[PDB]
């Protein structure tokens, strides 16, 4: 099972992602990117089923690049996780049911950042923090501890770092390397990738 | 159901949550999770309540015989091991019991897990439940050997407050029971809400 | 459990003043074929009690053999002593729940009256272990049907007589006829008194037709 | 199956039984041993060899664990079932405890035996 | 069943000249919480309010299928909706799709255009609109929040014996609800003006 | 559930039961199974009560119109094969089961059972659950030109006697005796219902 | 749920219980049943709520439509036909249980619409699932052509007996009188049960509640 | 096949008081949608100071009650003495453990004054787990009696309000009340009301009228 | 599988056919399905071909001995019983329905249906798969004080009635009279088989 | 899936076995001892399902030890692994059924180093290398290219790290920690224990 997190700054919103990609009883590709850019201040964060993971993610990034040209401008947080959800809750009852767990990373200039939880089932919700998978029961317990409205992001990634040594520990399954940016007034600004030699 | 425990250089703390329930509705919000076997030896309960309440009697049975027998005080190694053997000859039949059992001995305050299909595991942090993945983030946090009595209780006491606030089946009013050499000792008897509102300011 | 075949009809019993009467159809049924048209439904249990059932009448069969026997043990014992109709059935309570463990049900619906000492007495068992006293009761689908036309005569008039009892029973047995397709026309109208179970022969009911010009 | 009581009480209350088993204890052979400070040493003498009989089977000195040993004197053949069957239950009692065998636990599950068999039906 | 994965509550309770609703705010995924700051109240207008439970799925559909046809009757009506027409079109949303039906449980409580009259109504799963004369309520809890709801209405209240008393009664009949909790928001539709409040409640 | 139906010289006597059962209770004790589709031209209904009221108005709007067309009564073998049709092709969501008889100008009385989807003449038919513990009676006391009074008994015999055995048969027997000149209803009350053996 | 009607002489009363049930417990106390079809022709539904509910919306709309474009009077037997066609079409789906009563041209008629599709002619019969107990209350004292007092003290007797003998029947009772003259609506006609009070009053005093935000919109 | 149980509803409630504790449950027998009978009282007296509720398959209520009280001659006879109410409690667990593989279906309620002569209430499962509370429900109402008697008789939720323990005159009322909004909404609760109150001057028993639908 | 028995003044006909067919094929068209229990108690197989026979030869193992301790013809009563209980107790591996009829000196001829696990006594009985066709027959042709003649045709006309309708009858008839003399075994070929309607 | 790993040198055998005990989605125990000494020069490696895997391994334990004592003298490599077939074939038909993986390593006076492979359905067979779990597809290709009779226990030390390392890049669980010994004529000694410090 894949790993996704999430952490709402005041300024910032920062976000880690395991890029492990496994079949069977082995792992084929431990550099995979689970990161999918939909806008400039914009991320996303998909896991699921391997052939919905990256199918319907693909969907969904093109459609806000539908948006960003036709009109001249990228949709919000607000709005880009709003049609993400119908999107996902029109295929709920067709044939093909698509079985993902995304996050969306995203800034604005008013609002300021936001992040948004998306199950399987299209149920949208804002929370300043959120994680998915088998991990998520691990993690966001350290998170309840740990979380302020006015943390800076230097803690913030040394208490993420807190909460992803827990996934070598306890958490079954290796995933030795994790990915990590962050998104503020500046743009899409990455970090040191997560190695464990 | 939510309950955890770890040994220490002053000792092993037992904390729980209060609360067990049936379905959506909760049965009753006050049961009181921590078997009381001998002074100095200390239980606990998961899953099914009534498979608890029955095998970790017998268990206190066993370990009352024994001290009526040799006088011998009998260690928290021959107690965990007769409590697993008494699940292994059941295997099957769909008995289902966690537990922990946490007591001084002239080893050290042993702490150790009996599964329901007979595991039998020793180690420095244990915890059970339905809550217990989200027990096992805030415990490793900030936690080592050589930690005070009171630093201690700080971290047993957020333990379960955070992380009975992320699951609907555990809640209730905290109860931890810190371990010593003569015997264990209850602590502070505490709502999780009322901690909740000393945490958010 | 597996297959009986064997199927029974409703039973119908209520109380009056002094006295019980207890009615059922004499028709054995088999799957949807009516059988077996001669059957007695109702037995005698000593002088004061009297029992009747339903479902599978290969069960009531056995449980003739069972429960008959113990009853002339104790006529052969005479010590002076009758089971009372509340220990019959309390008997059938157990005897049905312990075949429940066994993995084993008989498949019957019984009902147990009586009248002992002055004492009117009317109860219900089941396969299912359900026992209870009511003055009024009935089987199958004479729960639905039998069941409140009693009820409103025991709301209005507590207490009835002889002779307002078999009127209402032929009634009931009446409407019994009507609205359940495996009933039978003819039926035994029974009757426990001071003087102990006396059983009717074969009865019938005078039904009314007019519907038929009605409709149409 | 044979079901009967063997030993039975007497006028006095002995048991003849148990007396004549105390007799063949005493035509036994002479078998010492003596607790020292953090030794113990068991010794038992064997006089009857003619350079016949192998020196490899008479031994009576016998190791119940690796802390506990033993020494019989009595009937050779019924310390043979005693010996095997206390070090089946001494091991049995490290699989319930992994803590070894206090001495005086094993002593209590090897007169139990003669307690039992002693007053059981036919034994 | 499906109604048991987000779970949920919403209560409305009628008074003398005013009405009162509330719900909690929790959402969670079975065993899994998620967030606090859930929503299950949303306005269809002056002194109109909707409540939703069940499924959150169809919780945030139907709102806007709801909103859907509130914004095009409004538009096209050059009056107000009246809490009676409300309803009715509920049951038409919910009984379109009788082979796929949704999963929730409306609940529409609100103030009758005309002077003051209070109205309240619930409809369920199959889409059957009900009025009553004390309150409404619908979710997993349900059979819970009759017991406060029976005893403690009275024919006439004013809006503070009203708030008052639904408050009681979603504080005591949610603790007992392990998918219900983490805060009650409760509205006050009055004539004159219209109050919101969130309750002091634990977090469990 | 019991229908019948006998030809003779003059015409066809074709009977039925009034008792409508859904499972194990009665919804009608009195009821008509017998829905004209002509006037010489009649059906019986059997089977499932919902599919045949349904297929007996699609076979009446059919044979009105072929009827309409020719000004003349069609032949009974016309409205035996309407049913059939819509019955054979139909058969996937229909389960219903139904008996025509009638009279025409041509052969006379005749009654076609379409039960199952097939065709076939009969002198004496019989359908519905309690047909098959009467083909006792029915096979040994048909006796060739009986007079319509021995017809109108032997059609009320035969049913009796399902009544009797088929808990899904009872109360009134209608008859309905179909002739050149016109076609006779009448109703048999429970008590003028032939007695057998009573043991 | 019982429902159940009578025809007598002069008319036909079409009686049924005020109190709805979902599945665990009581729905209202007062809900109404019977529904409007035309002024001298009424109907009350059972089984499943809604579709009981919108099966008669739909009846009474279509049958609004045929009193609007003949401009005579409405055929009872006319609304069980679309009834069961409704039924046929959806092949059993709709759980809609339909009792249709009523006075015509011809006189007062009882009809009855099985959820299956199957309609009976009939005098008397009950719906629902306290049926068997007014069936059976009304089978034994039947006569034909009964005095319009004598058919109501009949039938509420019926509809007290299927309150009283079912758990999904209860409240009060709602009679419906149609006549060759007019049609009128009894609302509330018989209460069987007294008990209608309370031993004890809750009240709440001001400031006894935990408000924690608190914000005033004025309008 | 053979079902071996079927819900047959009811409701059952204790409630435990300063020198009392009372105990109510409701008369209506009903199975499916049909009912039995309108008095079948669930009540049953074990000693004078204990009163046991039984609310489930009425099939094991029966039997099980049988089976208690063939204990509790057995206790009694060899110890001289009755049992205390947390010595029934203990008990039945045990009891209701036997069956671990196929457990009775009931839901038993305990009540009654324990030795210092406060009410001890005790609500078991059919697995045999039991707590003390100041106050239990059981049954199809269980749902519904829980949150009245939360804020009512437990002050829950109230802030800046006077507590004053339980009185008899108050807990009389309030169960009488919360069964009459019980049998409004609960078509399992009905019909009659009988309530045991145990004093430690004895038990005395009441009849309360209630609707008939 | 058709069994019948008739009781009259002197004693009873208790007739069966020699059609024993496993499936749809016919394993053997010749065979007596009546295995003498006594003298004149007889046993009519019927249901399963394997547990019939099982249980005929554990019934004549038990009335055997009961009728050597007596030295005494069983009553007809007596064998009924034997076979009901080991009907009744085995019925979970045993699916075989027989019907006990024969001959005392104490009542006289007597048929004992032992179908299903119950017994009952009737004046005359019918069992197997083609019994239920010819309800008809046995109930409406069916007189009180029939001579032995006639009993002999009545049993005759009705199991060739069966034989006709069902699939899994036929063969020849064979018929067993007991009386108080003794008991007279006759075999009816298919030429002798009574005519009814061929159309 | 618990990993297992065994070689038998000239005159050594090299064992390893993960010390990974995990539950649900969580590692409970890391240190966990899967290495259970039979003999003096006999060890034994036992995973399998969790109830099965310490219970019936135990049950060897002590039977093994009952041999010893009753004799004055062990059994041997051939004996062990011949006797322990027959107790998990017996209660192959019973109600319990025993799901276990065994490894035998142990040394012999005369016939020197034996190692054997037995499945859950006691199938035992000699073979100079074997594994368990999911990972023996990783391991023992490795195995296959670099085993030689003649291969000295300093390099077949440093080809078993080559194998082991194999499970932490391929091999999805993690499992940090590996427990290793050897056997040869001096007895059981003990091996640097396998860690990575992530």
């Amino acid at each position: 099972m894949e790993y996704l997190i999430g952490i709402q700054g005041p300024d910032y919103v920062l976000v880690a992602s395991d890029r492990v990609a496994a079949s069977n009883i082995v792992q084929m590709k431990d550099d995979h990117d689970k990161m999918f850019k939909m806008s400039e201040k914009i991320l996303l964060l998909c896991v699921g089923e391997a052939g919905d993971t990256v199918q319907f993610a693909e969907y969904i990034q093109k459609n806000v690049q539908l948006y960003k040209m036709r009109n001249g401008y990228e949709l919000s947080p607000t709005a880009a996780a709003n049609f993400t959800r119908r999107n996902l809750a029109d295929y709920l009852r067709s044939r093909t049911p698509y079985h993902v767990n995304l996050l969306l990373a995203g800034y604005d200039e008013h609002e300021g950042p936001a992040l948004y939880y998306m199950d399987y089932l299209a149920a949208l919700a804002k929370a300043p923090f959120a994680a998915h998978g088998y991990g998520a029961f691990l993690t966001l317990s350290i998170l309840d501890r740990y979380y302020t409205p006015t943390i800076s992001r230097e803690k913030a990634v040394e208490l993420l770092r807190k909460c992803l040594e827990e996934l070598q520990k306890r958490f079954i399954l290796n995933l030795p390397t994790f990915s990590v940016r962050i998104i503020d007034r500046n743009g899409i600004h990455d970090l040191d990738n997560i190695s464990f030699p | 159901t939510t309950t955890l425990a770890f040994k220490f250089q002053h000792g092993v703390i037992v904390a729980v949550d209060s609360r067990a329930s049936a379905g959506n509705y909760i049965a009753t919000l006050k049961v009181n999770k921590v078997i009381e076997i001998n002074p100095y030896l200390l239980g606990t309960m998961s899953g099914c309540a009534a498979d608890c309440l029955y095998w970790e009697r017998l268990l206190a049975k066993e370990c009352r015989l024994y001290y009526l027998r040799n006088g011998e005080r009998i260690s928290v190694s021959a107690a965990s091991k007769l409590l697993s053997n008494m699940m292994c000859q059941y295997r099957g039949m769909g008995l289902s019991m966690g537990s922990m059992i946490c007591g001084w001995d002239k080893k050290g305050p042993g702490l150790y897990y009996v599964d329901e299909n007979g595991t039998r595991l020793s180690g420095n942090m244990f915890s059970t439940g339905s809550g217990n993945s989200h027990a096992y983030g805030v415990m490793d946090s900030g936690y080592r050997p050589d930690l005070s009595i009171e630093e201690a209780y700080d971290l047993g006491r957020r333990a379960i407050v955070h992380a009975t606030h992320r699951d609907s089946y555990s809640g209730g009013v905290v109860n931890m029971y810190h371990m010593k050499e003569d015997g264990w000792v209850k602590v502070e008897s505490t709502d999780v809400s009322d901690l909740m509102h000393q945490y958010r300011e | 459990t597996q297959n009986p075949m064997v199927t029974g009809t409703s039973v119908l019993g209520l109380k009056f003043e002094g006295g019980v009467v207890i009615a059922a159809d004499m028709l054995g049924s088999y799957g949807s074929l009516a059988r077996f048209r001669n059957i007695s439904r109702i037995m005698r249990v000593n002088n004061s009690t009297m029992l009747g059932a339903s479902g599978d009448y290969a069960d009531f069969q056995y449980l003739k053999q069972v429960l008959g026997q113990m009853v002339i043990d104790e006529e052969l014992l005479g010590d002076g002593h009758s089971y009372s109709p509340k220990a019959i059935h309390s008997w059938l309570t157990r005897a049905m729940y312990s075949r429940r463990s066994k993995m084993n049900p008989l498949w019957n619906t019984m009902v147990i009256g009586g009248y002992a000492d002055g004492e009117s007495f009317l109860g219900y068992v089941d396969m299912l272990g359900v026992a209870y006293e009511a003055p009024s009761l009935a089987t199958g689908y004479g729960a639905y049907l039998a069941q409140p036309l009693l009820r409103e005569v025991l709301e209005k008039q507590p207490v009835l007589s002889q002779t307002e009892a078999r009127e209402l029973v032929e009634r009931c047995m009446r409407v019994l006829y009507y609205r359940d397709a495996r009933s039978y026309n003819r039926f035994q109208i029974a009757t426990v008194t001071e003087k102990g179970v006396e059983i009717e022969g074969p009865l019938s009911a005078e039904t009314n037709w007019d519907i038929a010009h009605m409709i149409s | 199956s044979y079901d009967r009581a063997i030993t039975v009480f007497s006028p006095d209350g002995h048991l003849f039984q148990v007396e004549y088993a105390q007799e063949a204890v005493k035509k036994g052979s002479t078998a010492v041993g003596v607790r020292g400070k953090d030794i113990v040493v068991l010794g038992v003498e064997k006089k009857s060899v003619a350079k016949l009989q192998d020196e490899r089977t008479v031994r009576k000195i016998c190791a119940l664990d690796d802390n506990v040993c033993m020494a019989f004197a009595g009937l050779t053949a019924d310390a043979r079932i005693v010996i095997n069957r206390a070090r089946v239950e001494c091991q049995s009692h490290r699989l319930t405890v992994e803590d070894p065998v206090t001495v005086e636990y094993i002593t209590r599950y090897i007169a139990s035996l003669k307690q039992r068999y002693t007053q059981s039906n036919g034994r | 069943s499906i109604m048991s994965y987000n779970g949920g509550a919403v209560m409305a309770m009628k008074g003398k000249n005013c009405v009162a609703i509330a719900a909690d705010r929790r959402f969670g995924i079975q065993a899994q919480m998620v967030t606090t700051d859930f929503q299950k109240i949303f306005p269809m207008g002056d002194r109109l309010y909707i409540g939703l439970a069940g499924l959150a799925t169809d919780v945030q559909t139907v709102a806007q299928r709801l909103k859907f046809r509130l914004n095009l009757y409004e538009l096209k009506e050059g009056r107000q909706i009246k809490p009676y027409t409300l309803m009715s079109m509920v049951a038409n949303l919910l009984y379109e799709k009788r082979f796929g039906p949704y999963y929730t449980e409306p609940v529409i409580a609100g103030l009758d255009p005309k002077t003051f009259k209070p109205f309240i109504c619930s409809l369920d799963l199959i889409g059957c609109p009900m009025v009553t004369d004390d309150f409404v309520v619908s979710g997993t809890c349900t059979e819970q929040m009759y017991g406060m709801c029976e005893s403690l209405w009275e024919p006439n209240m004013d809006p503070e014996h009203l708030f008052e008393t639904i408050s009681q009664a979603m504080l005591n009949a949610v603790d007992r609800d392990a998918v219900s909790g983490m805060g009650v928001i409760v509205h006050i539709i009055e004539k004159d003006k219209i109050t919101t409040r969130t309750l002091k409640a634990r977090m469990d | 559930t019991t229908i019948m139906a006998v030809e003779f010289d003059g015409g066809v006597v074709v009977g039925s039961d009034s008792r409508v059962s859904a499972g194990e209770a009665v919804v009608n004790r009195v009821f008509d199974k017998l829905s004209p589709l002509h006037q010489h031209i009649y059906c019986a209904l059997s089977g499932s009560a919902a599919d045949a009221q349904a297929i007996a108005d699609m076979a009446a709007y059919q044979l009105e119109l072929h009827g309409m067309e020719l000004e003349e009564p069609p032949l009974v073998l016309a409205a035996a094969n309407v049913v059939r049709n819509i019955t054979y092709k139909y058969r996937e969501d229909l389960s219903a089961h139904l008996m025509v008889a009638g009279w025409d100008q041509r052969e006379g009385g005749q009654v076609y059972g379409t039960m199952s989807g097939m065709l076939i003449r009969q002198p004496f038919a019989i359908g519905g659950s309690g047909s098959t513990y009467i083909y006792g009676y029915v096979d040994a006391a048909y006796k060739p030109g009986m007079s319509p009074e021995e017809c109108r008994r032997f059609t009320t015999n035969a049913i009796a006697l399902a009544m009797k055995r088929d808990g899904s048969s009872g109360g009134v027997i209608y008859l309905a005796t179909i002739t050149g000149a016109g076609v006779d209803h009448r109703v048999i009350l429970g008590d003028e219902l032939p007695r057998f053996y009573d043991e | 749920t019982t429902i159940a009607g009578l025809v007598f002489q002069d008319g036909v009363i079409l009686g049924a219980d005020t109190r709805a049930t979902n599945d665990s417990v009581v729905a209202d106390k007062i809900c109404e049943k019977i529904h409007f079809i035309a002024p001298k022709i009424y109907c009350c539904g059972a089984g499943v709520a809604a579709d009981a509910e919108m099966t008669t919306r739909m009846a009474a709309s279509n049958m609004e439509l045929h009193a609007l474009s003949t401009g005579r009077e409405c055929r009872v037997a006319t609304v069980t036909r679309m009834l069961r066609q409704t039924l046929f079409r959806y092949q059993g789906y709709v759980g809609a249980s339909l009792i249709v009563g009523g006075v015509d041209f011809t006189g007062p008629q009882l009809y009855s619409v099985h959820p299956h599709g199957s309609y009976s002619r009939l005098p008397f019969t009950a719906l629902g699932s306290g049926q068997d107990a007014a069936i059976a209350v009304l089978e034994d004292r039947f006569q034909p052509n009964m005095t319009l007092e004598a058919a109501q003290e009949l039938l509420v007797e019926a509809i007290t007996a299927g309150i009283l003998g079912d758990l999904g029947s209860g409240g009060n009772v709602d009679a419906c009188v149609i006549t060759a003259a007019g049609a009128k609506m009894l609302r509330a006609l018989s209460s069987p049960t007294k008990p209608i009070e309370r031993s004890s009053q809750y009240r709440f005093a001001p400031g006894t509640t935990p408000v924690l935000s608190q914000t005033v919109v004025p309008l | 096949r053979f079902s071996p149980y079927a819900f047959n509803g009811g409701t059952v409630l204790a409630i435990a008081g300063e020198d009392f504790s009372i105990v109510a449950s409701d008369t209506r027998l009903s199975e499916g949608f049909s009912i039995h009978t309108r008095d079948s009282p669930k009540c049953y007296k074990l000693t004078d100071k204990t009163v046991i509720g039984c609310s489930g398959f009425h099939g094991d209520c029966l039997t099980l009650t049988k089976i208690i009280e063939a204990r509790l001659k057995m206790y009694k006879h060899s110890n001289n003495k009755a049992m205390t109410t947390g010595a029934i409690a203990a008990m039945l667990s045990t009891i209701l453990y036997s069956r671990r593989f196929f457990p009775y279906y009931v839901y038993n309620i305990i009540g009654g004054l324990d030795e210092e002569g406060k009410g001890a209430v005790y609500s078991f499962d059919p697995v045999g787990s039991y707590q003390r509370d100041s106050f239990k429900a059981g049954g199809s109402a269980s749902a519904m009696l829980q949150p009245l008697l939360d804020n009512q008789v437990g002050f829950k939720n109230m802030q800046n309000v006077e507590h004053v323990p339980l009185s008899l005159d108050r807990a009389m009322r309030l169960v009488k009340d919360v069964f009459i909004s019980a049998a409004e909404r609960d078509v399992y609760t009905g019909d009659a009301l009988k309530v045991c109150i145990v004093t430690k001057e004895g038990i005395r028993g009441e009849t309360v009228p209630l609707r008939k639908d």
